[PDB]
This record gives C-alpha cells, structure tokens and sequence, in this order.
C-alpha cells in the first residue's frame, strides 16, 4: 500500500534525524533484467521524442532516452546493450538531416556509440519494432528504407560503422535469424529470405504465398528471436504463425484467436502492438475489442490468451482501460504490460489472472511502443 | 449546319488533293487505323513523318488527333503557366489555327500559296456546293476565305464524337459498367499518388467531365535529341528544338525546351513517344522518370539502347520539383501503370493491344 | 466519441475528424495551424508524394479519392489531431497506408511532419 | 455563430459542386496588422518550442514557427519582420550548443537571416520578453547574457552578423531607446543607460535609487518603446512608471493598482506577464487576485485596468479563467488578450467592457508569453 | 488544490508538489525519472549552480537552506512537475531567482533542463 | 586526568625549552594573540616562519591551530578521496603524530633528536611531577616514551575548548542569538550557492553539529609558487611542492599538487593566505577563484602585483569541475563574501578585525 513516494519521504526523514549524509550524483540504473520495461514515446509525430526506461516489478521509472523524429528502439535479448536508430535537423525541423546510430551502456545509459548513417536513409514511419532489427549475436543493426526504394540497412555495432544498403524486393520488415540472414513480408504474399555479405547481391529466396491478397496482416506482429517464431494477426485475429527456427521458413496451421459466434457479434483486433508472444509458455496475447472493420487502430479494452500450439483459449481479460499496446515479459510469471496512449500510462498485469498490479504514468504525449528483453 | 461543317472537314480529311503532288492527306499521317498516328517507315523508323515530295522529314513525332478538340485555346494563367494551343510547342492558338499549316509547309503538304490550294478545292464539284452551302458563293474564289473555311470545317471535324469516344475501358469502369482488373487498379492507384497526376490529369483537385490525362501545360522533361530523326530531318547537328520558345510572341528564356503535356489517351497504340519520337516502347517512356528518382545504374540506362539516356537537348529549365520526387518505380509498378495506360485505348483500338 | 464506431461522415466542418475527406487521415488538419482544406500554412513545405483512400461524401452520395499530402519541415502542429483509417491497409500496400510520412517530393528535402491536406484527386473505382 | 470550419466546409462544398479548380500550394499568411497577436509557448522547460501567430479579430491561427530551447521572440512594431533568439544541440539536449538569431519574413515566415552567436552567449531562463530586445530602427537586436556575468550582445540584422558583448554592471532587463542606447535594472535600485559606439567599452551611467531593497519589482515589467514608458508593477502592486523618451529617465509619480483596503484584505498581483501597458489611451492592465504572498506565479481570475497619468481604477473585470499572461493590442477600441497556460488557450476579451469574445485553444504545452506590435 | 492558498508543507511523500523541500522548486522532481530526492537521473549531469530557500519542515518545526541543483543536459522529464516560490525573488536577485536554469557547472556543459533535485545544505537564517 | 593532560599540553606548549637554543616555542609560530599564527616578519613578509636558529625559513605557511581537532585521522574514504590528517600535504596522521616533527625539524625548532627533548624535559621538576603523575614514574628517562607523551599532552591541549569555542557572529546567528546583516547574509547565501561549499562545508548535503568549513579533502586550486617566500625557504628554484604526493606511502600521481581544504574559521585574521602565503589580502585569495570563471581582462591580473598570478606550480590533478563553475564574482559578491568570512572570526579575534 505503502507508495515509492511516501517509502522515499520516510527514508530522506530517517537520514535527517540520524544525520546520515550521502553525496549528491548520478545514479547508476539497476542492472537489467527480465521486469525492465522499455516505453517508447514517438509523441505523435513530434521532432523530438523519449523512451523510458521502466522497473516493471516496483513500477518505477529507472531512466530515460531522448530520439529524435521517430526514431526506432532495439533492446538486446541478452541485456548488454540498448539502441536506437534516430533523427534530427539542424534547425529543429527544417534544415540539414542527420540519421544516426547510437548505442547505450544499459545501466549509466551513456551513449557508446554514434554511427552517423549516409545520405539520410532511415524510413519515417508510425514505429513498427521489427522495421530496425538485431541480428542473435548483437553485432549488426539492420535498418528498413522505403525510399527511393525497398532496402535493408546493415550497420557494423561491434565496429561501429555503416557498412552497405541491400537492394531487396518490395517486402517490408526485418526479422534476422542469423549473423548474415533476415526474412521480409513480401507485396506478393510471401516471405523473402536475404542472406547477405559485405558486397555482392544477397541471396533471395522467396518462400511459397502464404496468405491471400485480402487477408490484412497487421504492421505490429510478434517476433521471438530465440524461438526463431513469427506471429502474425490479420484483421480478423486469424493467426498466421511460421517456424524460421531450422533458418528456413515452416508454415504452422492457422489459428483465430475469436470465436466464430464472437466475430459475427463485430470482435476484432486493434490497437497499436495487438500481439504478444511469451516463448517459454508458447502463448499468444490478443488485444480485442468489438468495433468496425476499418477501427483497427483504436484502442481495445480486452486481452486474448491462447496456446499457440492448439489455438485453444486460455483466458480472456477485461483490461479496465483503453489499451494501445501489450508486451509481456519472457521470465516465468510473467507481467502483461499493458500500454494506454490516451492515458499516456503503462498498467502492468499478471499475466495469468489478467489483474492489474500496478501503473506507470506521465509517460511523454503519446506513448505507443513497448519493449522487453528475453534474457531467460 | 453543326453536322454539315463537320461533314465538309470529313472529306478534306482524307483528301490527297491539299499536297502540291496529290500523295498526301491529313489520313496519310493522321491514320484513323492508328489512333490518328503515322504507321509508314522513313528514315527515322516511325519517329517522324515524310512529307508530300516523298524526301523531306519532320524533326517532330505525329501526334494523335483524338481528344485534341479538347484542349483550351492557347492563354497564360494566373499562375504565369502557358496552357492550351496546339503542336507539341503550342505555336498554334488553337485547331482552327492549326489546320492550315500543314498544306503550306514544303517538309509536309507542301502547297506554295493559299490561292493554290483554293484552285484545288475550286475544281471539285463537291467542294463548290460543299463550301457554298455553309459558307456563301464565291467562297472559293477568294484564296483568304476558302483556306480559313476549309481550315474551319477541319476544326469541325476533329471537334465530332468519332475522334473523343470516351469509350474506353477507363471510361466504362468510371460509369460503373465494369470493373479493374487488380493490376489496372493498382496502375491506376499508382498514378493518382505519384507524381504522373502533377501534369497528367486535367485538374489540380476535383473531378474532370470529360478527362483526357494532361493538364495542358508546358514542360521540359530534359529529353535528349532523337539522333536519327534529328538527322532525318535535316535541321543540323547544331540545331536545338526550343518548344515553347519557339510560338513567335514568346520571348521568355523560361520557356526554352518545354513542350505541351500530351493526352495518354489511346498512348497504348501510339508510339515511338515523346516530341522526337525517341522512345519505342510504352514501358521506356515510363522508365524514363526513375532516372530522376532511381539510384541504381540500370535507372540511367535507356534499356532500348543499352547505353545512357543522354544529354537534355535543353539542359536548363527541367520540371525537376516535379520529377525529383524521391520515390523509384519498381518492375512491378511500371507493370501496373502499363497495365493502367492500356484501359485509356478507344474501344475500336482495342484489337491493336495485341500488336 | 465512441471510438470502437462505425465512422459517420459528415459535410460540415472541416476542423472535426468527422469530417468526410478526413476517412483515412492520420495526424493533424492543415487549417488549424494557418493552412486551409488543401494548403499549406506559411513556412511548410508541400509533399508530391501521398496516400490514398475512397471516402464517402454525404452530400453528394458519391466516393472521391483523397490524396493525402503533408505538410512538412515543420514540428508537428498539435491542434486538431485526427486518426482516421476507412480503407487504410497495411505498410505492405503503402498506397492505402498511413502511419507513413508522406513528406516525399517536399522542396528542400522536408521529411518532418507538420499537418495534412485533403484534396480529391479523382473519382472512386 | 458559423464557425471558421463551418464556413470552410461549405466553400469545399460550393468548389466542388461548381467544378471550381485550386492549386494545392504554400499559403501567405495575411498582411501584419494591428490585431496579430503572437503567444509563444516555453513549454515548460522542452528542448523544442512553439510560436504561434494568430489573427486575434478572427481568433485563427495563421502561422506557426518553430524554436528551440527556451527562445526569446521579438516583433518589429512597424511589422516588418519577426525574430527570435535560439538554442539548439546536435543530439537533442545534449551535445554541441548553437546558439543564433533568426530573422522571418511576416507573410512567408521564412527565415531571412540565420545568424549564429558565438561562444553559446544566451541566457536560458524562463521567458522574460525583455532579455531580448529590438532597438527602435530595428537594425540591431539586443540580447542578454547572465553567465559567466551579466552582459549584453549586440547583433546587427542588416549586415546579419554578431558584433559582441558588451560588458555591463549587475544589472537584468534590456530597454532599448535609440539606435545605440538601452537601459537596464540594477541590483542596487537603480537604472542604467548604457550608450555603445561602434567599438570601445559603452558609457554607462547610473540613475539614482528609485525602491529599496524589500520593494520586489517583477520580472515581466511593460515596456512601450514608441513611448519610451516603462511600467514596473511590485509583488504589492505598487507601479513605477519611468519616462525615457528624452533619452534620459525621468521618474513619474508612483501609482498603486490596488487600494490600500484589497491590500489588506490579501489581492496580490500574479502571474507571468501580469502588466500591459496601451499607448494611445495611456492605460496599464494589471492581472490581480486574492493570494498568498508568495504565491505570486499562479494565475489570477481578474484584471484592473487604472489610468496611468492619475492612477484612478477605470475597470475591474472578472476573467471567467485561470490567466496567466495579459496584453493588449495598440490600436483603438483595443482587444485585451488573456493567455491561460494551464488551459493552453488565448481568450480574446474587448478591453473596454472585459467581455469574452473568441478564444484559440490547444496553443502548445505551456504557453507563456503574448507579443503584439505597435503599429498606429 | 487552490493555488493562490497560502502553500502547506508535508513531509510523506516527495513525489507530490507540496513535500516541504520542494517550497520554492521550479520544474520537475528527479525522484520521477529514475533520480532520487538528492540524486540526479541515469545519463544525465548535475549542475554545481543552485538557486537556494529557507523550506519549513514541519515535522521538526526548523527551517532549512535548500539548494536547489539542475540535472542537466536531457529533454525535460515531463513526471511530477510543480512550481513552487516560497521565498522567491525577482531576477535581479538571482540567488533566490527560480526561472533561471541552474544548470551551470554541469559535465559536458549541459544546459538543458531535465529536473531539480532538493538538498539540504544547512540552517536558516 | 583529561584535564590534567590538557594542562600539561598548555605548559608545553609555550615552552621554549623544546627548541635547541630555546629561542622558540609552538606559541612563537602559532601566537594565540593571532589566532595560532605567526605575526613576525621574515624575508618573504609574514609568508614563511622563521625557526630556531635565526636564519632558516619554511616553505608553507604557519596554519592556525583553533580547530584543527575537529579534523578526522588521514585515511582513503570510499570514492577513492582522501581525508583528513595535519600539515598542508597530510603527511601527519592526526594531532599526535604531528606534534613531535616541528621539534626535530632542523629548520624548525631544530632538536636534534627524541633523547635531547627528552633531556630538556628530565630538567624541569614541574614536568617530572607532570609527566610521571600522568604516564608513570621514569617516563622521562626513556626518550621514546617521554617524546610521545609530549606528543600526547599536546594533542589534548589543542582539543580543549580554547582552541574550538564556537563562538564567532556566524555560531551565535544559527543558535538563532543574532542575525547576518544584509551584506552578511548575502555572503552566505553566495558561499552556499556557489562553488565555494562544494569544499568549504564538512558534509555534502545535511547539516552540521560542528561547522569548520571544510571537507578535509585534498584539491589543487592552481596556485603560483611564491617567488620570495620559495627564495627564502632555501630549497632551490629547481623544487616543487608536489603536496600530498609527499606523504610517505602516498604514490597515486593524481595526488600530486593537492593541498589540503583549510577551515575558513579565522580566516579574516590569519592572513597570508593559501599553503605558501602568497596572497595577503583576503579579498585577493577569494578573486583567485574567479581566474577560472571571470572573462574580464583584470581577472588574469593579480591586484596585488599588477600582473598576471603565473603559472601553476603543478599543471595537473587541478580541481577544474568544481572550479569552472560558469559564473564570475561581481565586487559586490566579493564584499558580501569578505563580509561573511569575517563573521566566522572567533569572539576572542573580534577587535582584530581592525
Ligand atoms: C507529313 C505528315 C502530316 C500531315 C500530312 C499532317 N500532319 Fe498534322 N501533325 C504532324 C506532325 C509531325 C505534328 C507535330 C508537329 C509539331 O509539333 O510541330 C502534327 C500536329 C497536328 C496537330 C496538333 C495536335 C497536338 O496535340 O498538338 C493537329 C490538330 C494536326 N496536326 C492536324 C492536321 C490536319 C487537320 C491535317 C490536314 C490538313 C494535318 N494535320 C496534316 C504530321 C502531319
Ligand atoms: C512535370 C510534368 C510531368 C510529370 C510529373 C510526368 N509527365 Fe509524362 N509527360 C510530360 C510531358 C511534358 C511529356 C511530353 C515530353 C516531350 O515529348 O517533350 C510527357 C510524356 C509522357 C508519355 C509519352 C506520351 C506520348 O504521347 O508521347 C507517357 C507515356 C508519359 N508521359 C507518362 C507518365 C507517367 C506514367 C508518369 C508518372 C511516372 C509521368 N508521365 C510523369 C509531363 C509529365
Ligand atoms: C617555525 C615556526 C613553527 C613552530 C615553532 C611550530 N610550528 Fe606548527 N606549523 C608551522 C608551519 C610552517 C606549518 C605548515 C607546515 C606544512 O604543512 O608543511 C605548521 C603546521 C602545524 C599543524 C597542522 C595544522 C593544519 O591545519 O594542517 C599543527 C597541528 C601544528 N603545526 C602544531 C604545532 C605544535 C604542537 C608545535 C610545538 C611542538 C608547533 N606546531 C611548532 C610553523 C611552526
Ligand atoms: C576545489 C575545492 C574548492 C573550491 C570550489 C573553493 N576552494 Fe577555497 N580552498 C581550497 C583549497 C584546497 C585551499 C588551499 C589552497 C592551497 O593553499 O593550496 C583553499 C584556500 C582558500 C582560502 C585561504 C584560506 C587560508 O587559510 O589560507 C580562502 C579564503 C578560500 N579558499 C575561500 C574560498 C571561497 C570564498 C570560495 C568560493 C568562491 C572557494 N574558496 C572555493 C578548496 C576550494
Ligand atoms: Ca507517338
Ligand atoms: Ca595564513
Ligand atoms: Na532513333
Ligand atoms: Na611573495
Ligand atoms: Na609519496
């Protein structure tokens, strides 16, 4: 009951009566584990933006970022390093763009690395995670361009350095699955396959059409790096899952999340990040809601639970408020974080009785993107 | 009167008797079987037209008369923009104007004089109760009278509904008589959001009545000599086709090197492209904008030549803020407004989509 | 103000993001920071690129394409926000996608976002 | 009671329906005029800011420009031009500091002059529109310096160079009164004239006392330069009036806002810009409100408005909002603008009855400061 | 909740715009973005520079300097923000002055204002 | 007992017997009737004190002694700083180890060594009594035990009330018994606020039971050698005070040219000032610190000479981040901070201050 606050007010108290002095600093922020939460803020498209950096289990605010314009976070699996790919001009807005890599140390959050990237080639968009990427051993930063054309940046972190842009097909996101290998969503309906080098055209195989043209695949699917598994909602909360953990692509049976009775009754997903994956339990979390079919971007006030495997239903929460995003943390007994970009506020769940435990608030002007490492 | 005039201009159309040899009509080049567009074979392949002596070639592509009845009589705007008349460089205020160039000029019809071609019209029967009937008696007999009717009853004929159908696939698909194939949809999408709609349709918001993809301006899209026409022509290795500049009255350095924003209507079925004639295929007029926007080697190459683009002939005064526009047409892109281009042909010019 | 509802079209104010045109808009409408329906305010750059949707107008029954161009080289304006997706699909059909910043083509190279235009381009099919 | 959106849309309606044709394009804003108001917004201390100009007859926004860290505005009177003093960083907030001048055009608001103040010379503070200030010709801007001491700069915007620091006592505020001439206020109670050739130290001469040293006197005094009236209210509401319009200060007769009973009874000026000051009628405006003494930055829910030559209260008007910032315009029948920060909206009132005629909402984070030119 | 009351301290919770040391703060409380009551946040640089004023305890009935320091060179935190002016002079009288950015002395020469954190540093008086 | 042992510190203390030609004792250099400094004039001015013999000068400054016990024993704190400890490089442990080297120092008191102290003590009846009541008969006879005896009856002197009274106008307005005037006040506020706690006040943050304004660490402040005083010293142009890096078991060269913070209690009156007393004025030493802040011309000139201060003694390890604060002290914050250092001046050294 008692707050981080009034814990805090009771402490400084403590110190003044028993005369305990202590040096005013720069606090060092807890090592990272499976309950830190990252909170990226886009702001609604503002020139400049935040991510904060989140004790999920105190529901604590550790430290923060600043990005520029919509810039894209990544977090190592492992917890050694955080970094984004970001944005800015000399004039605010207006005037000579630089987009830049920088790398963080994960507790003094101090940057180790700036990596200016040439000719200003960095895709603004609405923040999709899976549009700037890690490969599994957290050497190489790959990044989506859109113009002029569809190409994947390949950024040197242990040498801190640009190497080269791929040309690849029109495809779009970049889920690696090796040192030297990604997947993209292809126009066509397939999956494209880019083995690359440091010069010379990649490798790209396509993998058979898996969907049809009018099936919508959502811009914010799941992807668990370590499981090698894509979880991949339409519009409908038909689930297409693929298998890329042999390197190649294996198409997992479909599973809905909705029941047929609940979709003719208007349940659809939508949101922002509609889809969690937890490895370790191989569970799939939803967010639903009913609404129109083109109201897929609002916020849903219910989470989904269910098996991957069987596409059996689990659970279904009543979340208590208008939900943007969910992400879940890898550990057992995990936290369903739950992130609200109307009440600019994070509400941390357990996951399995879908309770709310705890909140974050004040988080920026429009907070949309949730992070967390899978370090277990 | 409405159909008579038009009638009269139906015959002078096709009638050879408007050439100082009598070889040549308005048909011979503005061949109806193809869109009104030269099918015959010169020096330069089908980039540009032989005249009446059977010698002389023009330094310009034919272009089609379908929809060219459409176009505003030559003004500036507001906006300091030329638009309308007619010839790629609009040297012509309008149809009417048009009509008589072409029987005096020795590359082309080659009459010497109006009184000429006055003796010509004079001899027909046809022609004396043809003109007469609209025009009074003794039209003909008059050289200033007869080649302003005759030019009159060409700007008729070219104003009927035989040379504007609106039938094509486009137009029954905007009735809602059919619908797109996803490629033409896509096509069609592709060219409403990129930047082919900044010159290629009629109006810069709304809905058009009767749309005929150009919006009637003057643009330098940095084109290079068509060399083989260029020579055909005789004009000179030294010579630099300035389009717009060139209409006596404009003085405007500005305006040196642009031309007039073709209709793509029935542009399927007309080739070579551009002023010169330069490009064969529909899809390497469409490549030819990547350039602007492409970064890859391929995007400088002209893919009929193997060899690079080349060379604005004007190389000042490009329409680059609307070329630049940051984004390349991929394969499957230039595929689909292929796909779109090919609805914009007339019904009865259909059949000439598999050739 | 049920934001889970069908959309409803109206033709009536173009400041409110029910506004017809503003079916698939997504961020802010040019006329509150000194713009108007389909101009940019002072100091922004205009966009050539932009994306596309078939919105229904109530007064006329008919469906117009909307060209939605940007604004850009400024912050983001901060008044009338709208958020609208009638037809939006997914990045991978990006003519029909809207979390993109359709800043392409802005003179001086003006990648920011600062507001929206809605234009009709063209009849709907 | 058609409201500006309301009439826009059925002019869309009439241009659709009539076939009329319009270029998209970059709209001018209108010809500057007597009731342009600009509110500019510190936003609470964000490392990227907001002005907003608006038309104050109509209440439309009709432009925007964008700032840098806590920048000052300044507006030519005869509305020739506007300018700012700005702050940026290459990563944010962090990193390599410019600091510069930028000049607009007020139709276009393109930048006319960007010119770069060596040595990171501003003062960054919570906006005092007289830390900057345009002399009377408007050739040279002059902005202050705290750090590493009180100084003020010198910026010539014809020839669009800075030409350096003059030093200055401890003294705060820049009055500019002639092409070479500016007064500022003293620690010690008093005034100084500073006169500055084109090279050389300033000849800087002190007036006498003019409070003691318990008399605390605001930091948002008005400052009419066409007058040479500078209007210097108290935490009391006690009101200094000195005339500088024959180049050398002369001292009017004190005047108190407030009678000596509403001092008792606790009425206390608050706010942020509390004072304005309206030339041709010789009037002052003071933002009043029952408080605590040392609640002297809240807002205030009244304004009095009292004559300036005798000091008789000619108005009292109940705002109807939290106000934090009061100005005027400086033509005739003039508009009272009241600025809330807490609501982010300009309320537009007529000055002569205190009545509520528009208002402009959604003006930034925390907007804070009203600029208007004097152009009658 | 009425600002223009006279202010009342309280000595249980720090997060909140009335805990005593925070009588004349301006800006942001560090404790809400991973600082403490006397500790600046992760990536961030402390400023040497303080304004300064006499806070009330009134748990132990004595008055303490509070020296006002700046943690500087981030974007403002946005979390518990409050502006508080007991004591609070104009800024001819900078030591007591609250608008300024006391961000002077900071590593890197930071000067962007993130928050403030609330020190004692001695007795009234 | 503790009295006892004070009282024979006291004896001690003004006793020339502990000087080889018994020309000087402790109270020579640190006279009480200058607050425990030395007001005779040598070579270089009041500087460097002159030692037994007549004619051999220090190279450091003669430091008061009130306070001087509220200082913790020499040791290494958990960020690496060292503290505390006596003599301006800290090479003396506590007050104990400290007092036996000014008798053996040839340039000192010049004692030849611990059985010749011990002699001159075994001469006195009154010390005999003294010592062997306290210590144990015979202490006197083992020169060992006599020297550290003396040493400890001295430490326990300089720890009486006497030596720390906390008595100044600045202890008397926090017990709330009077108040700064409005330049005072401003003084402190300044002191508080600027660069000059960061060092001068004991505890980082919170208050303190016993205030001597100073943190017992070691910094560099940049400070030129004294040319007449180093002249005088003897010790050649060629020598360089590497301050707390001369302290036996101390070999991290980042310690080098440091110098332990002085309490400011005093100060008003204690003048020359820093460890070699190049500055006479106090105004001087305080617009010492505004080299690193000021951009004027005149701060690069010491007002003293007319010319600029000089290069420091030692180039590295100065205290730059505490010292680079960003702001310059105006005349006026100078006269505040004279006026409030003058405050902390003890009772007893008030008519001094004229
Ligand atoms: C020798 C072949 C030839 C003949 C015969 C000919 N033309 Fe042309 N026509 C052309 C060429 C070549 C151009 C483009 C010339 C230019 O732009 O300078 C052209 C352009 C035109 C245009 C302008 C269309 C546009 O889009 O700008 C019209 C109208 C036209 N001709 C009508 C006629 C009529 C009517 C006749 C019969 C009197 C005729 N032409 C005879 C080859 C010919
Ligand atoms: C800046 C205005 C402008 C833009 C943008 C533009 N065009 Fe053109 N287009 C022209 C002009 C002018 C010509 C004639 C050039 C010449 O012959 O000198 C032309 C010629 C053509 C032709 C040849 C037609 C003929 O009859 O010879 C085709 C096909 C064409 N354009 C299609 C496109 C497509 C598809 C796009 C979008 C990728 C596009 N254009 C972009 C103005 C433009
Ligand atoms: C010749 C004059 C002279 C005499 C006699 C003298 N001192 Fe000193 N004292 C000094 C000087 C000079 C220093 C500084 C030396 C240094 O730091 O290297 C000093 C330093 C000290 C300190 C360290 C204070 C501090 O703040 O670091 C103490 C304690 C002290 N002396 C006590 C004594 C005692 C006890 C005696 C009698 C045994 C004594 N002194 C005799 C001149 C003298
Ligand atoms: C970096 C820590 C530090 C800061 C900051 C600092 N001082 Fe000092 N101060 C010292 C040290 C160390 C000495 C001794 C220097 C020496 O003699 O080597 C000293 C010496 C002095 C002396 C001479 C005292 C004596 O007994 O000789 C005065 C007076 C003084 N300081 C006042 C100030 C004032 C006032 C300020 C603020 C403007 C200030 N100091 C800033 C550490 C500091
Ligand atoms: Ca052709
Ligand atoms: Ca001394
Ligand atoms: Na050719
Ligand atoms: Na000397
Ligand atoms: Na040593």
């Amino acid at each position: 009951q008692e707050t981080q606050g009034q814990a805090a007010a009771r402490a400084a108290a403590a110190d003044l009566a028993a005369g305990q002095d202590d040096e005013p600093r720069i606090l060092e922020a807890p090592a990272p584990d499976a309950r830190r939460v990252y909170v990226n803020d886009p702001a609604h498209f503002a020139a400049v933006t935040q991510q904060f950096v989140i004790d999920g289990e105190a529901g604590r605010v550790i430290g923060m970022i600043d990005g520029g314009f919509l810039p894209n976070p990544v977090v190592a699996d492992d917890g050694s390093f955080i970094a984004h790919a970001s944005t800015v001009f000399s004039r605010i807005a207006r005037g000579e763009r630089t987009d830049y890599v920088e790398v963080f140390d994960p507790v003094t959050l101090l940057p180790t690395a700036d990596i200016e990237l040439p000719d200003a080639p960095r895709f603004l968009v609405g923040t999709y995670p899976w549009m700037t990427s890690l490969t599994p051993d957290g050497k190489t930063l790959l990044f989506y361009q859109f113009s002029p054309a569809p190409a994947v940046g390949v950024v040197d972190l242990e040498g801190k350095a640009f190497k080269r842009m791929l040309d690849v097909p029109d495809c779009y996101h970049i889920f690696p699955t090796a040192p030297d290998t990604f997947f993209m969503h292809c126009r066509d309906g397939s999956l494209a396959k880019v083995a690359f080098g440091t010069e010379g055209t990649p490798e790209i195989t396509h993998t058979e059409v898996f969907h049809p043209e009018d099936e919508f695949l959502i811009n914010h699917p799941a992807y668990s790096q370590k499981a090698g598994r894509l979880v991949w909602p339409t519009y409908t909360g038909k689930i297409h899952q693929i298998d890329l953990s042999s390197g190649d692509a294996k198409f997992l049976p479909a599973v809905e999340a909705l029941t047929e009775a609940e979709r003719a009754d208007g349940w659809r997903p939508g949101g922002w990040q509609q889809v969690a994956y937890h490895r370790a339990l191989d569970r799939i979390y939803l967010l639903v809601d009913q609404r129109d079919e083109w109201r897929h971007k609002t916020a849903s006030r219910f989470v989904v639970v269910l098996d991957a495997k069987t596409g059996e239903r689990l659970a279904k929460f009543e979340m208590g408020h208008e939900i943007d995003s969910i992400n879940v943390s890898q550990d057992e007994k995990p936290l369903l974080y739950a992130l609200s970009t109307g009440d600019k506020t994070l509400y941390i769940h357990d996951a399995e009785s879908g309770e709310e435990l705890r909140s974050v608030n004040q988080l920026g002007h429009g907070p949309q993107v949730i992070t967390t490492a899978d370090m277990g | 009167a409405d159909d008579a005039l038009a009638a009269l201009g139906a015959q002078l159309f096709v009638d050879p008797a408007l050439s100082r040899n009598a070889t040549q009509s308005c048909a011979t080049c503005h061949d109806p079987a193809r869109a009104f567009t030269d099918p015959r074979e010169g020096k330069a392949g089908l980039a540009v037209s032989v005249g009446d002596d059977g010698q002389s070639h023009g330094d310009r592509n034919t272009p089609t008369l379908g929809y060219a009845a459409l176009v505003p009589a030559f003004h500036r705007d507001a906006n300091g923009k030329y638009k309308g008349g007619q010839f790629w460089d609009g040297r012509a205020d309008d149809l009417k104007q048009q009509a008589g160039q072409p029987m005096l000029n020795p590359v082309e019809m080659a009459m010497p004089d109006r009184a000429a071609v006055a003796a010509r019209l004079r001899d027909d029967p046809a022609y004396r109760t043809g003109f007469e009937a609209l025009f009074g008696k003794g039209v003909l007999d008059d050289p200033e009278r007869a080649f302003d009717a005759a030019a009159e009853a060409l700007a008729a004929y070219q104003a009927t509904g035989e040379f504007s159908p609106f039938d094509s696939k486009y137009d029954r698909v905007m009735r809602g008589e059919e619908k797109f194939t996803p490629l033409e949809e896509f096509g069609y999408t592709v060219f409403i959001t990129w930047n082919c709609r900044l010159c290629h349709m009629q109006r810069k918001q709304g809905v058009a009545e009767r749309e005929t993809f150009t919006n009637f301006e003057y643009h330098n899209i940095g084109l290079p000599v068509n060399e083989t026409a260029r020579e055909a022509s005789g004009l000179g290795a030294d010579h630099v086709d300035h389009g717009l500049l060139a209409r006596p009255g404009i003085e405007d350095p500005a305006q040196s090197g642009r031309f007039k924003v073709p209709s793509l209507r029935n542009v399927a079925v007309t080739g070579p492209y551009m002023h010169n004639g330069v490009f064969t295929d529909l899809r390497t007029a469409i490549l030819f904008y990547n350039k602007y926007t492409s970064r890859r080697p391929e995007a400088k190459i002209n893919p009929e030549t193997g060899a690079p683009w080349g060379e604005p002939e004007v190389a000042r005064n490009l329409s680059l803020a609307e070329l630049q526009s940051g984004l390349m047409l991929d394969d499957g892109r230039v595929d689909a407004l292929v796909a779109f281009l090919e609805t914009l042909t007339d019904r009865r010019y259909e059949p000439l989509l598999e050739e | 103000t049920d934001p889970r509802a069908k959309w409803v079209p109206q033709d009536n104010d173009i400041q409110a993001c029910d506004y017809w045109r503003h079916c698939s808009i997504d961020g802010n409408i040019c006329d509150c920071s000194g713009g108007s329906l389909t101009n940019c305010p002072p100091g922004t750059k205009l966009a050539t690129a932009s994306w596309v949707a078939s919105c229904y107008n109530p007064t006329d029954g008919q469906s117009y394409l909307i060209a939605y161009r940007d604004c850009c080289g400024y912050n983001v304006s901060g008044r009338c926000p709208c958020l609208n997706t009638e037809g939006e699909l997914p990045v991978y059909r990006p003519e029909f996608a809207n979390d993109i910043i359709w800043c392409f083509g802005a003179e001086d190279d003006a990648m920011t976002y600062h507001c929206t235009i809605s234009p009709i381009v063209g009849k709907a099919s």
